[PDB]
């Protein structure tokens, strides 16, 4: 089990780690998060007590180095940093544990929620979407735009999501305007899966990365990407049986995990009514249909 | 986006534009089967593509052969319309190509957008106007060429005859719509008004009678009356 230590907590902030969250008071003696499960990506995220605008955070994998958080009072945010000196880091970490100024990643043993939300997300892929290759961890926030949004505005700080556009020549074969636009199977299976993502795993990795950015940072652009990647499978008459079964499972946990009071802004009435009720896959998402109907019947 | 009465003069400026009306693309007679069920029998249709400035009507005759062994035909018809508009655009020299195409029905926005992905400098626009282009098959010479067609085919008409030699587009378009609105409200009365004087003939290459300026006014007056009569009767008002 791994640990992300904090130098200090100089400003009052709500700290998140994956689906968990802790209030830290201004200059509370907080020195980080311990017992972080090895084997998955994690996200540590921040909302300042004062400016509840700009939620921000850091995607990391503890296998890829020793990471800590330090408040920067010039730039006014909690910064993730790599400690290259390993012995200095063991030493920093063991002190704070003995003094018990660290909260423990609070994992219920029966609970597989995080695995289920990050199953296909891999740090190698996150770093291609968020390009800053001199760090082994990726900074995301609420206001960061997507490469697509930037088309329709600083390229360094974009989210580089795979562009998906139902009304593009990428999506529409010359001579199959009607076939390709009402059954998006070629766009899904040949252009995106065979062509760009290579396999279903990488496709689901980006879908899941996009949802979590939508949920944890209310990143509008990530919400659109999640919806777009859901609509492309739902509007494809031809999809492998396993992708539908895994999609049903992916959506189930994302719908289950959503805060009850954010359906208004994170869920797109049209895409869901279409996926669940009108699309080719109206009868392929039993689990997602059941939870959506029982938990958000207002939307449909 | 959409076109209304606030930006009406746009239709008569010098950007090449066409209206597309697909109402008459897919036409069926509904009939009884021997077993007492219902069946449709498709009859030839046409795409109404009109340049409102020049009066050029690119009338694409949709022959019943295009529907043979096809499913979900009212949906195919929107896409067959989009294919045909695309092809006509592609067959025209660059300087003849429209800067805008205005669809009279919103269900054509996507089928046409998708067929014109190659023409991203052509704006596909809906309208909030209630244009009477559905009544184009009440024009005798247009109904004849459509019903007689044994194959797909396309006839350049000029739906303003020689009017532009005496009047502006604005006025010609208003006269056209006033006649189509009449024909659509009461085809019988509308057409009785147009041919009650045998002395006034239709030129071979024309659609409408050769009316003098005075005769148009008297025809235009008679057409406005007809449209109120039928409204006060539709509604009892």
């Amino acid at each position: 089990m791994n640990t992300v230590p904090f130098t200090s907590a100089p400003i009052e902030v709500t700290i998140g780690i994956d689906q968990y969250s802790f209030n830290v008071k201004e200059n509370q003696p907080f020195h980080g998060i311990k017992d972080i499960p090895i084997g998955h990506v994690h996200v540590i995220h921040f909302q300042h007590a004062d400016n509840s605008s700009m939620r921000y955070g850091y995607w990391f994998d503890c296998r890829m180095g020793n990471f800590y958080i330090q408040y920067d009072p010039k730039d006014g945010l909690y910064k993730m940093m790599e400690e290259r000196d390993g012995a200095k880091f063991e030493n920093i970490v063991h002190n704070f544990k003995e003094r018990q100024m660290m909260v423990s990643y609070p994992k219920i043993d029966e609970d597989d929620t995080w695995y289920n939300l990050t199953e296909f997300v891999q740090m190698d892929k996150i770093r291609k979407i968020v390009r800053k290759d001199e760090n082994q961890f990726s900074y995301v926030d609420s206001s960061m735009t997507t490469v697509q949004e930037n088309e329709l505005s600083d390229p360094a700080h974009s989210l580089n999501y795979t562009v998906i556009n139902f009304k593009s020549r990428e999506a529409i074969r010359p001579g199959h305007e009607m076939e390709d636009f009402l059954d998006k199977s070629y766009y899904l299976n040949t252009v995106m899966l065979q062509g760009i993502f290579k396999n279903s795993s990488n496709y689901f990795g980006e879908l899941q990365f996009a949802f979590l950015n939508a949920m944890f940072f209310g990143n509008y652009g990530s919400s659109l990407q999640w919806h777009a990647m859901i609509e492309l499978i739902c509007s494809s008459a031809t999809v492998p049986k396993h992708m539908l079964d895994k999609l049903d499972e992916i959506l189930y946990y994302q719908i289950k995990t959503l805060p009850e009071q954010y359906s208004d802004i994170l869920l797109n009435e049209r895409v869901w009514n279409i996926c669940l009720y009108s699309s080719f896959q109206k009868n392929s998402l039993h689990n997602t249909e059941k939870i959506m109907e029982n938990k958000y019947p207002e939307l449909l | 986006g959409a076109m209304n009465s606030s930006n009406y003069a746009e239709l008569f400026n010098n950007d090449i534009k066409l209206f597309v009306d697909d109402t008459n693309v897919y036409r069926v007679t509904v009939h009884k089967t021997f077993e007492g069920n219902v069946a449709t029998k498709a009859i030839n249709g046409c795409i109404f593509t009109l340049n409102p400035k020049t009066g050029h009507l690119f009338l694409k005759i949709i022959h019943t052969s295009v529907w043979a062994g096809q499913k979900r035909l009212s949906q195919l018809a929107k896409w067959k319309t989009a294919e045909e508009v695309s092809a006509l655009v592609r067959s025209l020299p660059k300087e003849e190509q429209p800067k805008q195409i205005i669809v009279t029905r919103k269900a054509m926005l996507d089928p046409l957008e998708v067929h014109m992905l190659d023409f991203p400098n052509i704006a596909i626009r809906p309208t909030e106007l209630r244009l009477p282009f559905s009544a184009a098959m009440s024009i005798d010479k247009l109904s004849d060429v459509v019903m007689k067609a044994t194959e797909p085919q396309m006839v350049l008409f000029n739906i303003y005859d020689d009017w532009l030699d005496r009047i502006s587009s604005y006025t010609a378009f208003s006269r056209l719509t006033l006649l189509l609105r009449a024909l659509k409200t009461n085809e019988e009365s509308a057409k009785m008004i147009l041919l009650s004087d045998p002395t006034i003939t239709i030129k071979s290459y024309h659609l409408w009678p050769s009316f003098t300026d005075e005769q148009w006014i008297t025809i235009e007056s008679q057409m406005r009356d007809l449209i109120l009569t039928e409204y006060g009767r539709k509604y009892n008002v």
